[PDB]
């Protein structure tokens, strides 16, 4: 009735093999007594870096250890520990007189590949899904306080952005806008996982047109529509000059966070945003150099 | 009982007398899309023996002076085989892979290469040297197919990033005094349940000389490098006409 | 098993003994052909100098896989990857690996 | 065919040419059927 | 509950609101190859929906004064989507075939096409007109793929056997007072369990006007016939590489 | 742990769906009684011939019937009962002079297409898988019996075919061969169904070599290798001329046998052996020629 | 060098499906090997000569 | 537990480091002659020990150019040791063999020696060359006794049959990268319990390089080839005088 490879045919097994579990890690490895061990057939010391596993040698096979209660923790080495820290991750100027943002209002896309500290930390996994807490600290350059209200509005992309202070889509009958004075407390609020995929990708090795690829179009190479959420727009609310210069800073926190693929950590310095171009003249070592191998 | 070991998928079988090994990826066999788990409400196509083998893709000469090679996935198995086909008829692509790079060499020969998978390997330029243009990798060099390229700056990995410690990712080492081959079981890995296999490439595979070959004169001096890799649980949705790129 | 003449090429009558064996030397680039035979066993070409070959001279049809082992002969010191590769029918004889 | 999967490689001091001998025979699953004569070979002189 | 009917396989639809039933070619449908009828040990690919599905390959215009065609088929799929693909990278192929006919005409138009499925359908030629010379139908003619080909002699299909007995085979009708579409449903059929989809064609499809198209001038003239065919329980094995003949 | 369309996934079922039976048919169908049936809704004289099904109406409701009890049988149109009759399907010379067969004897190429009476019947089906009972009639051109001594040696296609009438092969040490003297009744023998295939093929719509298909080859278009039996040899048991003229006739009566997938009967006049090829000048009806459809 | 024959099967060496194989090995013994009459002596007996 | 091994007979004992396993003739161990398979009406003689043990008879120089050699066996043994008395003084003899050849070389030497044994090694010759000539071959080549003798024609074993055949037939290669030495075990073959050691040879020993020897100038080129030869289940009957030929 079957063909027997069709029964068998282990074509279809929706679960991933595993081969190693997650165990309760609350605090370090505890040491355990060891005695001296003269024996031939048994080398803990020798290992293999080839087979590509990290040398599994116990303190206790290397020397006569000592018996040692570590309760030391590990929570502080979690990733909401770790991640959940807010951080600079964009900053927007409204200057009287300028070039940069006059007419009283700006357009940021929200992109948080923009400085340096806090992309590197992310930059450590490929994959990252996680809420988010985005805290706006608003002055002037002076860092001082000014009776000014503004406006932020979030517009998802598709949203018109506004193309003035007195744009009409700072009705904001559907995007989610904060009035804030100046002189009250940051603004701060609460951002879900919005994404089509399922965790943000901070690197993505491909393109995204899917059509011929050529010179002035490698613009685009690395370049991710599941991150582009949109643009952040913030305006002094009102008709005329706003009167004050100001500064908006915005500091995010990753908060229920899901890391994946761990890779190498950023060696050279950042050039620009989404796009991990280095100095090609400039290649610094990783750390810092000696006279010889022999000598501290 | 661990330096031996035979490969087979499809119809392809694969011997080796000096492997280290077998490393999985993340420690997780590949899989095939759970119901749960993907979008695509149309049955999938799964060629099974047909698309899952051993395509001994390309060979590289290893060289006292080699700076390194590397392969975007998902692409370089396109254009060649069954797999090729069913990756451009379908817009949707998921599957899992078995690379297996060998090398080998005399006992009188010396050397070490770093075999890594690194998922999401985004090239990135030099910036015209001095850092102030914003130049970006061609698709020549960021999908290159088989044949792969060759790295320019493997000190940072064309990217940015200390080779160093490249190995928090699935690797394994051939080192002439002790192997003549590497052996990695990636599973499919991505945010996403099925993705392009033309336009996007999950990860590369890096193969780099970090301890340099060498061998007094008088020995045979073409040391070859080959790669061979096979799709596992390849699985494809979204069927319209043939596309290239 | 018997032995597969797939060096059927000498006939210096001086030169027959080395048809039992086909050499294989340090190649200077990338996948070089080695040698090439028709899988067919009844066949006039190598399979005739096996016992095999012999046997099916004697029946006018077969069915069944076919098995066959290279040994290597070279020295203990000599390293290398050889790919054997079997082309089904209509399989024109492969210009590359 | 066979073909170079990687090269043939040799330390200073061996041949830098070895042979392969080739072997062969059938599987647990072979058969033959409806036997007729040899054409491989056949005689010339007639046996003394 | 008779006259319309909707088919649909892999990821195509056909729809029909004249059509006159199903036939199922010598009463059996297609199935897949049994274990004690297959020979190749090698386990096959069912790739299922990328390959079983409906190709609509070709148009005719009938007129007043058509002939008729035919097409040879495991051929006339080939290099034509991924089925054609994996007939050509595999030896052995397999499968059977859900036909569908289709040409409509208006209700003051009048005509009648035989359509049937003749397995082993051997060409023949004229041989030279007087009968002595031994000429031989040429590839052009014998495997025409797509496009089929025109019939010089339908009364004896081109191969020396009357039309007016070719309905002991799977066929159907084409009335355009009565319907507007054939299906056939042919299950594989050979004396082996799989043959090269190459040099072996295991039937042809006729359409021949038996009651010449004819209407009064003034309706429209072109009044096309087109071919959409599906392969059903596709299977392939011996893998290689690719061939086209 | 499954992904269901697998668990369905019906692809892999090596039993054939059917629809039709196969019932007992020792005699014809009995006649059952019938009345008129004055009745609206029912209509069995109303057929649809494009569905592409023969008519089923029954005698019975398309005129009043007596009851008839048929008890004739159907025996003797079943497959053996029709085949199973010898015919002739070749024919062998060997004449003292000439050009077609001196030296005393003979290759023929065991091809039954060359004897239009017996070849008609078996096109009648694409495939066939049988036994037969092949007999050989030999004699002098004027049907005279003569006292010599032959030889049929049966060549399967590898085997090597006779060169001369003193040929090593004759020495027939595994191949079949049958000595006989013309005076003798005629040699008789069994033969399996020896091929690769199933069934022999009487059609092969398809190439054999899998090349190029150019127009020289054009020859091999129809020749199916699963039907190539080999040769029948035959001479005269000696070292020197015969002394008589021969000739043998071939004659073959299949048995055991099984047909498939019936196809039209040969309409024109046959011109080669495996080849369908015809007059096409003289392409004559299928059958007879009326003045008017009008008259007799 | 052991001497023996390879006995991979060929399931180890690729995968493969089910196959029943009822084909005969009666053929193949020696009886029906061997039992066909065979020409092995010749003998003359001319008139002259 | 497989390429080390030790032989031991009677009052010797071989050591091997690098044997390749042990043959043992058409998979029967050398037995004692049954009451019902005998004839000889007299009790026979079974020296065990005396007899039964392993003569180190010759040693042949394996050059860059050597054809092979052969060993016809039941008499090899004679004139040397006990066993070789009991041969001339009976005239019935059996007896099954452990045969032992060894060659050694280092892992910078290659070659590949086959090691067979042919029951009823028939020599032939030449024919004078053209083949009018019925020439048969001397004492001297069909019964060299120890030194054995060097084939002219190793293609074709000096009797007209291809040596690419000749494994059908208990054998063992001496692969130098691989082993040292072969090992087989012949039980008594013949159509009969007993027989002339003199007279009949059951079977010859046969050792022909298939793989050349060679070696880069500067290692020791002397490469010796022992034949180790050790009776087993010796019997004798029907004493007489004792008889050389
Ligand atoms: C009220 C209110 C709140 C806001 C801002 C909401 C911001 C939500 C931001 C979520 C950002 O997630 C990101 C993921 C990836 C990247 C990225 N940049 C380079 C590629 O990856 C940037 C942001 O505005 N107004
Ligand atoms: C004794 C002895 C017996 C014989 C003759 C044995 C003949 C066995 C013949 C079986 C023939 O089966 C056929 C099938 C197909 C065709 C064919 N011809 C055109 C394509 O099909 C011819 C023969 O010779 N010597």
């Amino acid at each position: 009735d079957r063909v027997a490879d069709v029964i068998e045919s282990s074509i279809g097994d929706s679960v991933s093999r595993a081969l190693t579990q997650a165990l309760p890690a609350p605090t370090g490895q505890n040491t355990q007594v060891s005695s001296h061990r003269l024996d031939t057939g048994e080398v803990p010391a020798l290992q293999a870096a080839e087979i590509g596993a990290s040398s599994n040698t116990s303190d206790e096979s290397m020397i006569e250890t000592r018996c040692v209660l570590n309760s030391h923790s590990t929570a502080e080495t979690t990733l909401d520990s770790f991640f959940s820290r807010a951080g600079l991750v964009g900053e927007i100027d409204l200057p009287l007189e300028g070039t940069t943002n006059p007419n009283g209002y700006a357009n940021w896309d929200i992109d948080i590949t923009g400085y340096a500290q806090m992309r590197r930390k992310v930059e450590l996994f490929t994959y990252m899904r996680f809420d988010a807490e985005f805290t706006f600290v608003a002055c002037t350059p002076t860092g001082q306080v000014v009776p000014q209200l503004l406006q932020y509005m979030f517009v998802p992309p598709g949203a018109p952005k506004p193309e003035s202070r007195e744009s009409l889509a700072w009705q904001t009958a559907t995007n989610p806008s904060v009035f804030v004075k100046l002189t009250d407390p940051p603004a701060q609020v609460s951002v879900p996982f919005m994404s089509p995929a399922s965790a943000y990708q901070w690197f993505y090795d491909g393109y995204p047109t899917f059509g011929e690829h050529k010179q002035e179009k490698d613009l685009e190479y690395g370049a991710c529509p599941n991150n582009m959420m949109g643009t952040f727009s913030v305006r002094n609310v009102g008709s005329s000059k706003s009167k004050y210069p100001l500064v908006v800073r915005i500091y995010m926190r990753m908060k229920h966070v899901r890391a994946w693929i761990p890779r190498p950590m950023r060696n050279q310095n950042y050039l620009f945003k989404a796009n991990p171009n280095y100095a090609g003249n400039s290649i610094k070592p990783t750390g810092t150099s000696r006279t010889a191998i022999t000598t501290l | 009982s661990d330096r031996v070991a035979q490969l087979t998928i499809g119809n392809s079988t694969i011997t080796t007398q000096e492997a280290a090994n077998i490393i999985v990826g993340y420690g997780e066999w590949p899989s095939y899309c759970s119901d749960d788990d993907a979008t695509a409400v149309d049955k999938p196509t799964r060629p099974d023996v047909s698309v899952n083998r051993f395509y001994t893709l390309d060979t590289k000469l290893w060289e006292k002076s080699s700076k390194g090679w590397y392969w975007k996935f998902p692409d370089v198995l396109t254009e060649t085989g069954v797999f090729g086909q069913n990756a451009q008829f379908h817009y949707l692509y998921r599957s899992g892979f078995c690379i297996h790079v060998q090398c080998n060499a005399s006992k009188f020969h010396q050397g070490a290469l770093l075999v890594a998978i690194l998922p999401e390997y985004v090239i990135g330029t030099v910036a015209g040297g001095t850092g102030t243009e914003d130049s970006h990798p061609p698709y020549k060099q960021t999908q290159p197919g088989a044949d792969g390229f060759e790295l320019q700056h493997p000190y940072v990995l064309d990217a940015g990033i200390p080779i160093s410690q490249l190995t928090v990712c699935p690797h394994q080492w051939i080192n002439l005094r002790t192997n003549n081959c590497a052996t990695i079981i990636v599973p499919y890995m991505n945010t996403l349940p099925f993705d392009s296999a033309l336009n996007h490439c999950n990860f590369g595979l890096l193969v780099v000389p970090i301890s340099p070959l060498d061998f007094d004169q008088g020995a045979t001096p073409v040391i070859p490098i080959t790669i061979t890799l096979a799709p596992m649980c390849s699985e494809f949705a979204g069927l319209r006409q043939a596309v290239t790129q | 098993e018997t032995i597969l003449e797939v060096n059927n090429v000498p006939t210096n009558a001086t030169s027959l003994m080395e048809r039992l064996r086909f050499p294989v030397s340090a190649q200077a680039g990338k996948g070089e052909l080695c040698a090439v035979f028709r899988a067919d066993p009844g066949r006039d070409g190598p399979w005739q100098s096996t016992m095999l070959g012999q046997l099916c001279g004697y029946y006018t049809q077969w069915s069944g896989s076919l098995e066959v082992t290279f040994m290597f002969t070279g020295s203990f010191m000599a390293t290398g990857k050889m790919l054997i590769a079997y082309t089904p029918p209509g399989g024109p004889l492969p210009k590359d690996r | 065919s066979i073909w170079y999967q990687t090269n043939y490689v040799v330390p200073i001091g061996a041949p830098n040419t070895a042979y392969i001998i080739a072997l062969a025979a059938a599987q647990k699953n072979f058969t033959m059927k409806l036997c007729k004569d040899t054409s491989h070979i056949l005689q010339t002189a007639s046996i003394q």
